């Protein structure tokens, strides 16, 4: 009805910042919580007793990447 | 045996058909004292005789929808037979001569549980079993 | 007998459908305040 | 041929022999009732299943079930 | 389990499972295994609000 | 009864829930 | 934190109100609309973050919750009112009003009537009391 009667900036748009959330912990660097494999300096990130992430920098190059369907933008 | 006059009935379609030469077809059979007007159970209009009427039908559910209106025109001496294409004619309303709402004695408990409703058994009492579960010889 | 008259009008569709023109305060509250009234935009 | 049981918490108050179109059920003596009926089915092979005896029995979860069954042409109710 | 009392039932196949109801009247013949006739406030669906019960599904309330 | 073992596996679940909140609005690190 | 940025600043808020109409629905609304987070097409979106929008969020909640439990306390303490007097058949089709209203302005402090309830164990019934099916 918002957009029907003219007033598209009247509609309630939800940002569903839960799941903006699990992206952004798993490497997705759009939104901007910076956290958690967001977060270069963070105990997930490094691994700092082991450093054994060597699935981790080819996996941030997939998930940062515009043109797949990896972790789409929501 | 059974005998007696057709009401005046100009014909109909809902009448007997090929099941009624072949395997099974129904008669009732009353008398009325009087030349009145009823309904037929396959459609239509007829007028009862004043002596024996004799009337086929196809099945009993019919009869007794006739003889459920016959009740209201104060007949209540109607027999239903059951005439097979043999000609074996049998006798089978009112069976003992007295209506199934009053009760008489001499007849069985025939299909009856001894138990309450809600307590039959489960299904998987019976699994693999002949029987179904509201057969069930346990109470 | 006009005793029995506020005897119907308290029945269950009357009531019920005075309980929606009492809820033409929405109607009033949507007209002098603004009518645009997001989720963030009103104390 | 169906499957038309009656148990022991009938009352004898005849309502489903009167409504069967078929004549299935009928009423034998009993001890269990102030009517000292109870109904009995000897005619289940003409059981149409149309389940009006059961609309009729007033007693709570009823005493008497039709178990629709092996369908046969008399069970079903065709003149052709 | 006299006449006018509120009683629960406890028949697991009935409408009126666990549900308060007065009374109406006890048979004293002693052969009828369902004596004690329950009014309930509730009908159970499209009709009756009576139904006969035994003695031994029934707890008094008070 | 006090309720047990039905706690400390609620407020075990929620507190896994409340360390997933401390990254969620970045407290902890 | 997240690329919702003010409407002030938006680049694509301010063209929905560089050309717009004026009558009442899009001058005084719109510039209310100015504090909001909107994303990159000028649309104000509702985000969840810590203080800032703390009280902004919960604004909704107090003030719904309350008239939510409003309709249902009085009409919970309504229907109990028309069981004590034994005439709950006729009552609930012929809404007794003066009692209505009694039991509405009962219902006005119910958060702090409820939990009277609670600790003294009336609010719900006990299991053995409550009609069932064979389970
Ligand atoms: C029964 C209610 C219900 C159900 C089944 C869901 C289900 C879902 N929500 Mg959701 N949510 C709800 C109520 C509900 N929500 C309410 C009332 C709000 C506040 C407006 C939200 C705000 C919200 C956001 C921002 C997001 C979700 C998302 C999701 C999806 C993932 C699970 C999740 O993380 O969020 C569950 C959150 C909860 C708070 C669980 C609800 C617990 C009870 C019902 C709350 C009681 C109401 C309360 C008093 C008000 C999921 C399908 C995510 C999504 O959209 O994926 C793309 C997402 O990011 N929800
Ligand atoms: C089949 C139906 C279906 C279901 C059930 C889901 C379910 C979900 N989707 Mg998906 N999605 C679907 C279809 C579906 N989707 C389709 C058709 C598309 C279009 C391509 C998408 C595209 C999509 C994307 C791009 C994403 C999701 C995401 C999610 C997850 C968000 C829940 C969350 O926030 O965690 C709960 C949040 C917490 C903080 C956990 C709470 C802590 C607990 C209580 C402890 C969730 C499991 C997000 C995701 O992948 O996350 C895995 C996300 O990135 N969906
Ligand atoms: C529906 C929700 C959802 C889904 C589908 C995923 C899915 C994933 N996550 Mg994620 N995550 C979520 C919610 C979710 N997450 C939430 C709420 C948080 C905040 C606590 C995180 C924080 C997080 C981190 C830090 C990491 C992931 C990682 C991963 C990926 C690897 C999973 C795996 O094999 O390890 C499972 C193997 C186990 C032995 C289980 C571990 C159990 C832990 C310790 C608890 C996978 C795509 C990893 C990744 O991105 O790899 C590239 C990664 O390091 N997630
Ligand atoms: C649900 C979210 C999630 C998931 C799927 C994972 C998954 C994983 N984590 Mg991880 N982690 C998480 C949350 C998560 N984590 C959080 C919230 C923290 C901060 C407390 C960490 C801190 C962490 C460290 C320090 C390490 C991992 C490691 C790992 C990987 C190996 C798991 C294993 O060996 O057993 C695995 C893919 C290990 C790894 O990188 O493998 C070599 C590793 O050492 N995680
Ligand atoms: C919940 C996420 C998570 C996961 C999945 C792991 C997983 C692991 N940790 Mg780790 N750890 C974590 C959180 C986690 N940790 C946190 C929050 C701390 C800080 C208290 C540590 C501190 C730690 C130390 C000191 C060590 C590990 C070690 C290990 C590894 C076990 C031994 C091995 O090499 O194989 C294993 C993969 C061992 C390791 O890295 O092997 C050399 C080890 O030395 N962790
Ligand atoms: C390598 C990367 C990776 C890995 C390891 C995973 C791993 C997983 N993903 Mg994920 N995912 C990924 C990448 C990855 N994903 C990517 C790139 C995307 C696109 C963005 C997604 C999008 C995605 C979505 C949308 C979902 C997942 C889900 C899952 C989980 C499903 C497994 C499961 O159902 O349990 C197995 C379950 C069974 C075999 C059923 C049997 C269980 C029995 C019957 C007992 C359980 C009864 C239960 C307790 C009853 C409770 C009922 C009710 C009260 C809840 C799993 C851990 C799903 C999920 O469950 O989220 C948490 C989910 O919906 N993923
Ligand atoms: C003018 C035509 C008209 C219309 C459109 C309605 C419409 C309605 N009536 Mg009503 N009714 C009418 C005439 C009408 N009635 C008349 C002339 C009488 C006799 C006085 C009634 C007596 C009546 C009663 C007793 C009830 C309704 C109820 C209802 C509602 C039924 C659906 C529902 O909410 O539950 C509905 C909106 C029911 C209701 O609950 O109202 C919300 C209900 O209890 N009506
Ligand atoms: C994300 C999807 C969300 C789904 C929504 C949840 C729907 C169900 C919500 C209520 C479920 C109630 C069932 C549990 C309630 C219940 O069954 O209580 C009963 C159960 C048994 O109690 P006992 O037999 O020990 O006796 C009670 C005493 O112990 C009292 O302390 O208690 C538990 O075992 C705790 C159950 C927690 C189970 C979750 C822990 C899982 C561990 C994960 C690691
Ligand atoms: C002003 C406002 C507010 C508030 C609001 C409110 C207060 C609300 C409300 C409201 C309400 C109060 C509503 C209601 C409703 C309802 C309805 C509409 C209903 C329904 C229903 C149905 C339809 C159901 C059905 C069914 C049944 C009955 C059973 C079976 C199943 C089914 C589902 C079918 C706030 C603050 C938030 C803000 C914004 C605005
Ligand atoms: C805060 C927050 C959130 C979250 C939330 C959640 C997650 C929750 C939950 C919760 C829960 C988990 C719950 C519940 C419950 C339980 C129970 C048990 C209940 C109930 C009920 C009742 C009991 C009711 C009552 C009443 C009232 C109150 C009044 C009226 C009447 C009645 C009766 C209805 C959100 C995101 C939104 C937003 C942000 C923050
Ligand atoms: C007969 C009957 C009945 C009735 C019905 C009816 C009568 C109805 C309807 C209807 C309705 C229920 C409706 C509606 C509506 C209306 C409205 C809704 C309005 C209004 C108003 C206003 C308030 C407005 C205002 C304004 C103006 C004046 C101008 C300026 C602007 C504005 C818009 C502000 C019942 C069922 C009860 C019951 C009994 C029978
Ligand atoms: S089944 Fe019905 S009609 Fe037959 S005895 Fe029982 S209550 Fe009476
Ligand atoms: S199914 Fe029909 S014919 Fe058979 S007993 Fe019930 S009502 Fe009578």
């Amino acid at each position: 009805v918002e957009v029907a009667f003219g007033a598209a900036d009247k509609q309630i748009l939800i940002e569903p910042v839960f799941a903006q959330f699990i992206q952004s912990a798993n490497g997705k660097i759009l939104y901007g919580f910076h956290t958690l494999l967001s977060n270069p300096d963070s105990i997930a990130f490094t691994a700092w007793p082991n450093h054994a992430n060597v699935w981790l920098p080819g996996w941030l190059d997939a998930i940062n990447n515009g043109t797949n369907s990896l972790f789409l933008t929501i | 045996t059974l005998s007696g006059q057709t009401p005046i009935f100009g014909g109909s379609t809902g009448g007997l058909l090929k099941k009624a030469e072949v395997e099974e077809k129904y008669a009732i059979t009353w008398t009325s004292p009087k030349e009145q007007v009823f309904e037929m159970p396959t459609g239509g209009a007829a007028i009862m005789r004043q002596g024996q009427n004799l009337l086929y039908l196809a099945r009993k559910e019919q009869c007794i929808a006739l003889g459920g209106q016959l009740r209201k025109f104060k007949i209540t001496d109607y027999k239903i037979y059951r005439i097979y294409p043999n000609g074996e004619t049998v006798y089978i309303h009112p069976a003992d001569g007295v209506f199934p709402e009053k009760v008489n004695q001499g007849r069985e408990k025939v299909r009856y549980n001894d138990r309450r409703i809600g307590q039959n058994p489960s299904p998987s009492k019976v699994k693999f079993s002949g029987i179904a579960t509201y057969d069930a010889p346990n109470s | 007998e006009a005793r029995y008259l506020f005897r119907y009008l308290s029945s269950a569709p009357v009531v019920a459908t005075l309980a929606l023109i009492i809820i033409s305060v929405i109607l009033i509250v949507l007209n002098y305040l603004f009518p645009g009234l997001q989720y963030g935009t009103f104390f | 041929s169906h499957t038309v049981k009656i148990y022991d918490t009938c009352i004898g108050c005849t309502q489903c022999v009167r409504a069967c179109p078929t004549d299935v059920l009928e009423m034998v003596p009993w001890d269990g009732c102030r009517a000292g009926q109870i109904a009995s089915s000897p005619r289940t092979e003409d059981c149409v299943g149309c389940k009006r005896c059961e609309t009729a029995c007033p007693t709570d979860f009823l005493s008497i079930r039709v178990y629709l069954g092996a369908e046969t042409t008399r069970s079903m109710g065709l003149a052709y | 389990v006299q006449r006018g009392s509120k009683v629960r039932i406890l028949r697991p196949e009935s409408y009126w499972f666990q549900d308060v109801g007065t009374v109406a009247s006890i048979e004293q013949g002693g052969t009828s295994r369902y004596p004690v006739i329950v009014r309930f406030d509730k009908v159970n669906y499209a009709g009756v609000n009576t139904n006969n019960f035994a003695q031994d599904e029934l707890v008094e309330v008070e | 009864p006090p309720y047990t073992f039905r706690t400390a596996w609620a407020l075990l679940l929620l507190a896994i829930n409340f360390i997933v909140a401390a990254y969620y609005f970045h407290i902890i690190e | 934190n997240t690329t919702l940025v003010p409407c002030y600043k938006s680049p694509a808020f301010v063209e929905r109100m560089k050309n717009a109409p004026d009558s009442y629905y899009t001058t005084k609304p719109l510039k209310a609309y100015s504090q909001l987070l909107c994303g990159e097409d000028g649309l104000p979106r509702i985000a969840l973050d810590r203080l800032s929008l703390a009280v902004d969020v919960a604004i909704p909640i107090a003030i719904f919750l309350y008239t939510a439990g409003f309709i249902g306390w009085s009409g919970r303490s309504y229907l109990q009112a028309i069981k004590k007097q034994d005439k709950a058949e006729e009552k609930e089709v012929f809404i007794d009003v003066p009692l209505f209203i009694s039991c509405m302005v009962m219902a006005l402090f119910w958060p702090m009537a409820v939990i009277k309830e609670l600790l003294a164990g009336e609010l719900v019934a006990k299991d053995e009391e409550i009609p069932i099916s064979v389970r």
